[PDB]
């Protein structure tokens, strides 16, 4: 099992984009091999399938539906296979790009279960899934209202460890660059304001996330400025970009 | 009120000039029947 | 060398994969020429399908000429893209084959296809006016028609291509409009317009027009009710302009526009900046006497601010339209007062207008009233 697939991976890498020719042979067998494989090989196959997908890239579209079905079937709360699959998820996103939003809804049930019940030490499988969500990009448009509440609970939970809280905040920063966040301003800002009390360590990261959100909202953020200012003074939060951005918004100058 | 005319503001709404697109250049590097080497098109690809 | 042969007034459209590189290098060669000029940048417009890093989409559903199609056939790809989104579940029985067989033309606004083109023109011109700074809006959307059409359709390209990891690029950089609220209104307009297509094609039902323009005039009216304060201007002002082109809603729009002008002289200035003047002037060629009281009102407010328009009214012989109103006993004395004021402005310190009104027998008409 181990040697056969290591060869095929090196072959596809050595070929380049000419490997696309061999796709119809490899994939149907390779997928059925993942189905009937047992124990350790499963994890290894998923690792090597990721490599395959990274080379095939857009050409993997016909077999993508089966791959998702495979993932859906063999996704378990087992920490080991989750980290493995999350890596394979990140590679599918770069491969399909815009076409990934067709298959994401099948994966959502497992992603929502990851946040609900994550027993990973320090929730590093959650942190990994946050790093994946950053890659999702404009795919998340139609499903952001579903994914966001779990993420919001993550960085507002005090029981949760600080590393996992930083990871959630940095994710919102990235998603702010690409997605629209006007609709869900309140659902986020109120946990953030609350986070600026209970912990001074997140004050830096969180404030950077806020400025990005402010930049995206523009005049729509004016509403919250009174309320947030009250929390900022209470703990002397002095952000350079944020004070500039507020000044720019109130003045009305556009840049 | 005072018997005084209201000061007319600087009305800048008037268009400075009217442009006219006199001619159009359609440079088509379609290379119909040939595929560019840089991009390895998929078998279905995009034909239209 | 490519920008050597082409001259100063020109516009460049790049439909390729790493098109950003061209725009960067175009500005480089522009700066390089500017450095040589010491011892043609703002004039040169540039549109690019993609960012330098980005690649063009390979998706069989979309046309290969995705960018050009957007610029040149906006409605065509807009409906095909609409039928690819998740929102199609809300309208079952709408395939691409029904889009192929959509009835109408792109000119006749009373047809279903011409309806969409008219709606699209209003929505795009509205988004631009609300988002862009006034200077750059009149530069692109008012200077010349063809540029205005390209940028109108460019906003649609930005929306569609975004959904395929593509970012269009423009030389006068625009702020991102893809997430504007008005786009949701466009969806509803599309939904209502091509929900009738099963009945129009198969049953042969008469295409009822969309309530879009009606509801937008209703929105403009609601704003005017509590519009006394100088808050943010109403988004729908450019829509009122588009409505003036037809006759179906012309009476209602001209009324509301007058009510708007009432708010103050600041508003009349705004209405001149958006570009209402050349459309109000065309209505002076109409003979529908029902229009006469509304135009008299509108023209009094405008000519009160900018008295220089007396020059334009003499060229088009619009002073005859009002002369008729001043010799109509049935016209209320309130509108006749504005008409006498309008004439008193046209005549003011302008020998050409005095010679023109003299031949129109003003002194005799005035003595009658």
């Amino acid at each position: 099992h181990t040697m056969v697939v290591q060869a095929i991976t090196f072959i596809f890498k050595s070929l380049g984009l000419k490997c696309v020719q061999f796709l119809p042979q490899v994939m149907p067998t390779f997928l059925n091999v993942i189905r009937v494989c047992d124990g350790a090989i499963r994890e290894f196959l998923f690792q090597q399938l990721g490599m395959l997908v990274s080379f095939v890239k857009s050409h993997i579209r016909p077999y993508m539906d089966e791959i998702v079905t495979l993932m859906r079937e063999f996704w378990v709360m087992n920490t080991s296979i989750q980290s493995t699959i999350i890596l394979l998820i990140e590679q599918i996103v770069v491969a399909l790009g815009g076409e990934f939003k067709l298959y994401l809804p099948q994966l959502i049930p497992h992603m929502l279960r990851v946040f609900m019940h994550d027993n990973s030490p320090g929730r590093i499988v959650s942190i990994k899934l946050l790093a994946a969500i950053q890659l999702f990009g404009a795919n998340l448009d139609d499903y952001l209202h579903l994914l966001l509440p779990p993420i919001v609970k993550l960085f507002d939970a005090p029981e949760a460890p600080l590393p996992s809280r930083k990871a959630a905040l940095e994710t919102v920063d990235r998603l702010t660059e690409s997605l629209d966040f006007t609709d869900y301003a309140s659902r986020i800002i109120h946990p953030i304001v609350r986070t600026l009390d209970q912990s001074p360590e997140l004050r830096s990261t969180a404030m950077d996330t806020l400025s990005s959100l402010v930049f995206q909202l523009g005049k729509k953020y004016q509403i919250f400025i009174p309320m947030v200012n009250k929390v900022l003074v209470r703990h002397r939060i002095n952000h350079q970009r944020y004070d500039v951005l507020i000044c720019r918004i109130v003045k009305g100058y556009t840049l | 009120e005072k018997i005084e005319g209201s000061k007319s503001l600087a009305q800048s709404w008037r268009m400075k000039d009217r442009m006219k697109t006199v001619s159009v250049a359609l440079v088509l590097c379609l290379n119909v029947g040939v595929d560019p080497p840089d991009v390895v098109k998929t078998t279905p690809c995009a034909r239209l | 060398d490519l920008q050597t042969w082409m001259g100063s007034p020109s516009i460049f459209v790049y439909d390729c994969s790493n098109a950003g590189l061209i725009v960067k290098s175009f500005k480089q060669f522009a700066l390089q020429r500017e450095q040589e000029l010491e011892v043609s940048m703002k004039n040169c417009i540039q549109l690019a399908a993609c960012e330098a890093t980005e690649l063009l989409p390979m998706i069989p559903d979309l046309p290969a000429d995705l960018f050009t199609s957007c610029l040149t056939t906006p409605i065509k790809i807009a409906l095909r893209w609409f039928c690819m989104q998740k929102c199609v579940s809300l309208v079952p029985g709408v395939t691409l084959d029904l889009i192929e067989k959509i009835p109408g033309r792109l000119n006749d606004r009373r047809t279903p296809l011409g309806e969409l083109n008219w709606i699209f023109t209003a929505i795009t011109d509205t988004i631009a006016w609300n988002v862009l700074p006034r200077d750059l809006f009149q530069k692109l959307f008012r200077q010349d028609l063809l540029v205005a059409s390209l940028f109108r359709n460019f906003l649609l390209a930005e929306r569609i291509m975004r959904s395929y990891n593509c970012t269009p690029v423009s030389s006068p950089r625009l702020p991102p409009t893809y997430m504007h609220a008005m786009w949701q209104a466009w969806d509803l307009a599309v939904d209502i317009c091509l929900s009738q297509l099963p009945t129009i094609i198969e049953e042969g039902t008469a295409f009822r027009h969309s309530p879009f323009f009606a509801e937008q005039l209703t929105a403009f009216q609601v704003w005017l009710t509590m519009g006394v304060e100088n808050r943010n201007p109403p988004e729908q002002l450019p829509i009122v302009l588009q409505v003036l082109l037809s006759q179906v809603h012309r009476l209602r729009a001209l009324d509301l526009l007058g009510r708007f002008l009432d708010l103050g002289p600041w508003a009349v200035s705004l209405a001149l900046s958006v570009g209402i003047f050349p459309y109000v002037l065309k209505l002076l060629q109409s003979s529908a006497r029902e229009l006469r009281p509304l135009l008299v009102f509108i023209w009094a407010k405008i000519l009160a601010v900018d008295s220089s328009c007396q020059a334009d009214l003499v060229k088009d012989n619009g002073h005859k339209y009002f002369l008729s109103v001043l010799a109509d006993p049935y016209m209320p004395a309130e509108h006749r007062t504005m008409t006498a004021f309008i004439l008193a402005v046209i005549v003011n310190s302008y020998h050409t207008g005095q010679e023109a009104c003299l031949q129109g027998n003003l002194i005799a008409i005035c003595l009658e009233q």
